[PDB]
C-alpha cells in the first residue's frame, strides 16, 4: 500500500507486506503471510531455503562445467543424481551420522538465537570470542562476515541475497523436473536446447513422450 | 463464523460460547447428539482420541506402504502385517493382547478419571511421585508434564492455531482409514495400489467401476 | 548453579541454587512440587551410584579377560558354576536370589526408614573427606556428575549391546580400529534407510 | 456339528428336497409351450428355487434329519462356528431399527406435549416435526445413554398416578 515495488504494478497488495522483510514485492495471492507470527517464521525459512538452495546449484553446474573441460577428478563423469551411490572413503551412513549430529548443533543454536535475539551470540568455550550484540535472526555476522562486507548498504544487499535466493530455488526446482522428464544433467538439457530451441522446448519434448 | 453448510441454521448448542471454543466448530451436528453439554464434552474427548489414534494408524499404514511402493522399505500390506509379524514373533496373539490390554487399561482408567474429575489425578502421594505432572491444563483432552516434551503448547498465540491442525487432520485421518477399509473390501489391493491404478486411468478405474460401490449399474 | 544446559535460556524457579548439579535442566516440569524433587533428588543420588557401580564392574570384567557383562549370568542358564576372580563358587542361583533378597531388604528397609537421607556420613564415612560443610558442596557436584555420565554409559553399553553382540571393550577397539567404517550408522539398526 | 446336525451342503435329505422340487416344477412345466409366459415363469421360479438352495449351502447353514435348515440361537455356537448371521446379527439389527422407531415416538410426543392442544397434534401428525425428528433418529442408542445418565429418561414416582392399593 505504498510506492513500494511490486509484482503487478496497479494491483492492491496486501497491507501486512509494508517493505519491511528484504524483497517484499506483495506477493502473496494465497494470504499465507497473514499471521504476523506465520510471517515471521516464513521469512526465517525462506532464507534458510533460499541459501541452500544457492549452494545446492552452484554444487550442481559447477562439477559439470569443470568436467566439460580438461579439468579432471575422480568424480567427472558422474551426474548429481548419481553422486549417492559412489565410492568415498566412509560409508553413505557413517557420512549421514555425523553430519545429522553436526547439523543438529548447529540448528539447536540458531533455533536459540531464533526464539531469543542475541541468546546464542557467546562462544560456550571460548568466553572471549563473540558475536556483536546489534545483529538479528537469520543475520549472524561477525565471524560469519569476516571481510565486513555488511558495513556498507545491508538493504540492497539482503535484496541481492533474496533475489538470487529465489532464483536458485527456481533452479533446483528445474534440476529435479528436467533430471525426471529428460532423465539427463542440467548442463546437457541446456546444450541440447542452445542446439536448436525451436525445436526443443517443453511442449516439443513432452508431446513427444505422450 | 465458518460454517460446514452455507445457509444451513447452525444449531444452538454449537453457538454458545463454551462449544465455540472447542477447535474445529463448523456447526455440523444433523442429528444432535450435542445438545447435552455434558455429552458435548466427552464426545469431545471421544473425537480428540479417535484423531489420534486414527492420525497414528494412517501414518503406520501410509508411510511405510509408500516407502515400500519405492526402494526404502519392504514392509507388507497393513491388511497382512499382522499374520507376518506374529509368524517371527516371540509371542502369539493372545499373549501379546493380553498385555496390551493390561497396559492401555492402566492408562485408559487413570484418563477416564481425570475426564470425571479434572486434575484429580494429581493426588499427593499416589504415584510415586509423579502424580504433580499427571494434572493436565486448563483444557479437557490437552495435558501437558511428560506429554508435550518440546513445550510448544505454552504460546497461546498459535495455541488456537494448533488444536485447528490436530482435529482437522484427525478428521482426514478417520475417513482415510474409513477408505483403507472400504477399498480393501472393494479392490483387494493396498491403498497405494489403489491410488496407482486410478493415476493411471481415473476415467476408467473408480467407484463405479468396482462393480460392488453401485451393484444397480 | 552448576551452569546452563541450554546457552540463553532461563533457569527454572523450582530449581534451588545450592541444589548439587543444577544446571537448570527441567522441560517437563517433573519437579515442580517440593514433595516430588525431594523424592527425586534422591532417587538420582542413588542412581548415579549404582550405575558408577555396575559400569566399573562391568569394565574391570571385561578388561581382566573374565568375559563381558552381557556373559556374566549365563552360567545357570545352561548348567555351571560361577567364578569370581577366577576362583569358583558353590552358590547356586537359587541361594543367590534369598540371600540377595535378604541382604538388599535389610539394607534399603533400613535407609528408607530414616526418611529418605541422601548424605548419612558417620559410618559411611570413615576417612572423614566431608567432615566440613564448605567443601561437601564441591564433591557432591563431582558425585552427581560422575553419576550421570555412569549412568548414560550403562545406558549406553545396553544399547551397543542390543544393535552389536559385542561388549563395551570390543566396540571400543573394533570403533579405534575402523571409526568410519564401524559406528552406529552401520550397525543396520539405528538408520533403516542406510 | 451342533446338536448332532450335519451341514445343508453335505445332507442328502437337502439334495433330495431341491431335486423334489425341481421335479415337480418341471413336471408342471412339461404341460405349456416352450416360449411362452408360464414357461418363461416357471423357468424364472425353477433358477430362483436352484439360487436359494446354493445361496442356503454356501452360506454355512445345518441341516437336520429333514433336510430344512436349523438356527442357531446361542451366542456362543454362533460366535464359534460362524453362525451369528442366523440369530445375534438380525438381534441387533432389529433392536436398532425398534429403538429407532420408539425413540422418534417418544421425541414427538415430549415435543407436541408442550403445545396448545398436543391432542390435536396426535390426530393430526405435524409432518415437518415428524420427517425431523424421523431424521435425527440415527443417533437414537447415544442419545438414549445420555438421556439415561442425566436422569431425564424417567419421570419422578411422585408424578405418577397410581390407584388406591
Amino acid at each position: 500500500d505504498a510506492a513500494l515495488p511490486s509484482w503487478m504494478p496497479g494491483a492492491d497488495l496486501p497491507g501486512y507486506l509494508n517493505g519491511t522483510l528484504p524483497g517484499d514485492f506483495g506477493f502473496d495471492p494465497l494470504y499465507l503471510g497473514q499471521d504476523p507470527v506465520k510471517l515471521k517464521w516464513y521469512a526465517q525459512a525462506e532464507l534458510m531455503n533460499a541459501r541452500f538452495a544457492m549452494l545446492a546449484v552452484a554444487g550442481i553446474l559447477v562439477p559439470e562445467l569443470l568436467s566439460n573441460i580438461g579439468f579432471s577428478w575422480p568424480g567427472a563423469g558422474v551426474a548429481w543424481y548419481d553422486a549417492g551411490k559412489f565410492e568415498y572413503f566412509a560409508p553413505a551412513s557413517s557420512l549421514f551420522g555425523v553430519q545429522m549430529l553436526l547439523f543438529a548443533w548447529v540448528e539447536i543454536r540458531r533455533y536459540q538465537d531464533f526464539v531469543k535475539p542475541g541468546s546464542a551470540n557467546q562462544d560456550p568455550i571460548f568466553t572471549n570470542n563473540k558475536l556483536p550484540d546489534g545483529n538479528e535472526p537469520g543475520y549472524p555476522g561477525g565471524i560469519f562476515d569476516p571481510f565486513g562486507w555488511s558495513k556498507g548498504d545491508i538493504k540492497s544487499l539482503k535484496l541481492k541475497e533474496i533475489k538470487n535466493g529465489r532464483l536458485a530455488m527456481l533452479a533446483f526446482a528445474g534440476f529435479i523436473g528436467q533430471a525426471y522428464t529428460t532423465g539427463t544433467t542440467p548442463l546437457k538439457n541446456l546444450s541440447t536446447h542452445l542446439a536448436d530451441p525451436w525445436s526443443t522446448t517443453v511442449w516439443q519434448n513432452d508431446l513427444a513422450r505422450l | 463464523r465458518q460454517s460446514w453448510l452455507p445457509g444451513s441454521q447452525i444449531p444452538a448448542h454449537l453457538d454458545t460460547p463454551a462449544a465455540q471454543a472447542l477447535a474445529g466448530n463448523f456447526g455440523f451436528d444433523p442429528l444432535g447428539l450435542g445438545k447435552d453439554p455434558v455429552a458435548l464434552r466427552w464426545y469431545q474427548q471421544a473425537e480428540l482420541i479417535h484423531c489420534r489414534t486414527a492420525m497414528a494408524g494412517v501414518a503406520g499404514i501410509l508411510i511405510p506402504g509408500l516407502l515400500t511402493k519405492a526402494g526404502a522399505l519392504n514392509v507388507p500390506e497393513w491388511y497382512d502385517a499382522g499374520k507376518v509379524a506374529i509368524e517371527n514373533s516371540f509371542a502369539p496373539w493372545g499373549s501379546l493382547l493380553a498385555v496390551q490390554l493390561f497396559l492401555c487399561g492402566f492408562v485408559e482408567a487413570k484418563r477416564w478419571q481425570d475426564i470425571r474429575k479434572p486434575g484429580s489425578q494429581g493426588e499427593p502421594g499416589s504415584f510415586l511421585g509423579f502424580e504433580a505432572s499427571l494434572k493436565g491444563t486448563s483444557e479437557l483432552g490437552y495435558p501437558g508434564g511428560p506429554f508435550d516434551p518440546l513445550g510448544l503448547s505454552k504460546e497461546a498465540d498459535k495455541w488456537a492455531d494448533w488444536k485447528l491442525k490436530e482435529v482437522k487432520n484427525g478428521r482426514l485421518a478417520m475417513l482415510a482409514f474409513l477408505g483403507f477399509v472400504a477399498q480393501k473390501y472393494a479392490t483387494g489391493a493396498g491403498p497405494v495400489d489403489n491410488l496407482a491404478a486410478h493415476l493411471k486411468d481415473p476415467w476408467h478405474v473408480n467407484y463405479a467401476t468396482n462393480g460392488v460401490s453401485l451393484p444397480f449399474l | 548453579k552448576a551452569g546452563n544446559w541450554l546457552p540463553g535460556s532461563d533457569a527454572p524457579a523450582w530449581l534451588p541454587d545450592d541444589l548439587p548439579g543444577n544446571y537448570g535442566f527441567d522441560p517437563l516440569s517433573l519437579g515442580k512440587e517440593p514433595a516430588s524433587l525431594k523424592r527425586f533428588t534422591e532417587s538420582e543420588v542413588i542412581h548415579g551410584r549404582w550405575a558408577m557401580l555396575g559400569v566399573a564392574g562391568s569394565l574391570a570384567v571385561e578388561l581382566l579377560g573374565y568375559g563381558n557383562w552381557y556373559d556374566a549370568p549365563l552360567w545357570a542358564v545352561n548348567g555351571g558354576k560361577a567364578t569370581w576372580f577366577g576362583i569358583e563358587v558353590p552358590f547356586d542361583l537359587n541361594a543367590l536370589l534369598a540371600f540377595e533378597f535378604v541382604a538388599m531388604a535389610a539394607a534399603e528397609g533400613q535407609r528408607g526408614d530414616a526418611g529418605g537421607v541422601v548424605y548419612p556420613g558417620g559410618a559411611f564415612d570413615p576417612l572423614g573427606f566431608a567432615k566440613d560443610s564448605s567443601k561437601s558442596g564441591e564433591l557432591k557436584l563431582k558425585e552427581i556428575k560422575n553419576g550421570r555420565l555412569a549412568m548414560v554409559a550403562f545406558l549406553g553399553f545396553v544399547a551397543q549391546h542390543a544393535a552389536t553382540g559385542k561388549g563395551p571393550i570390543a566396540a571400543l577397539g573394533e570403533h579405534l580400529a575402523n571409526p568410519w567404517g564401524a559406528n552406529f550408522a552401520t550397525n543396520g539398526i539405528s538408520v533403516p534407510f542406510f | 456339528d451342533i446338536a448332532g446336525l450335519t451341514p445343508c451342503s453335505e445332507s442328502k435329505a437337502y439334495a433330495k428336497l431341491e431335486k423334489k422340487e425341481l421335479k415337480t416344477l418341471e413336471k408342471r412345466l412339461k404341460q405349456y409351450e416352450a416360449d411362452s409366459a408360464p414357461a418363461v415363469a416357471l423357468k424364472a421360479t425353477m433358477e430362483r428355487t436352484k439360487a436359494r438352495f446354493a445361496n442356503y449351502a454356501k452360506a454355512g447353514l445345518l441341516c437336520g434329519n429333514d433336510g430344512l435348515p436349523h438356527l442357531i440361537a446361542d451366542p456362543g455356537l454362533a460366535l464359534k462356528y460362524g453362525h451369528a448371521g442366523e440369530v445375534f446379527i438380525p438381534t441387533f439389527g432389529f433392536l436398532y431399527v425398534a429403538g429407532y422407531i420408539g425413540y422418534v415416538g417418544r421425541q414427538y410426543l415430549i415435543a407436541v406435549k408442550g403445545e396448545a392442544k398436543p391432542t390435536d397434534k396426535e390426530i393430526i401428525i405435524d409432518v415437518p416435526l415428524a420427517t425431523k425428528l424421523a431424521w435425527q433418529g440415527a443417533g437414537w442408542p447415544l442419545a438414549a445413554v445420555q438421556e439415561l445418565q442425566r436422569g431425564t429418561l424417567l419421570e419422578k414416582e411422585e408424578n405418577i398416578t397410581v390407584s388406591p392399593r
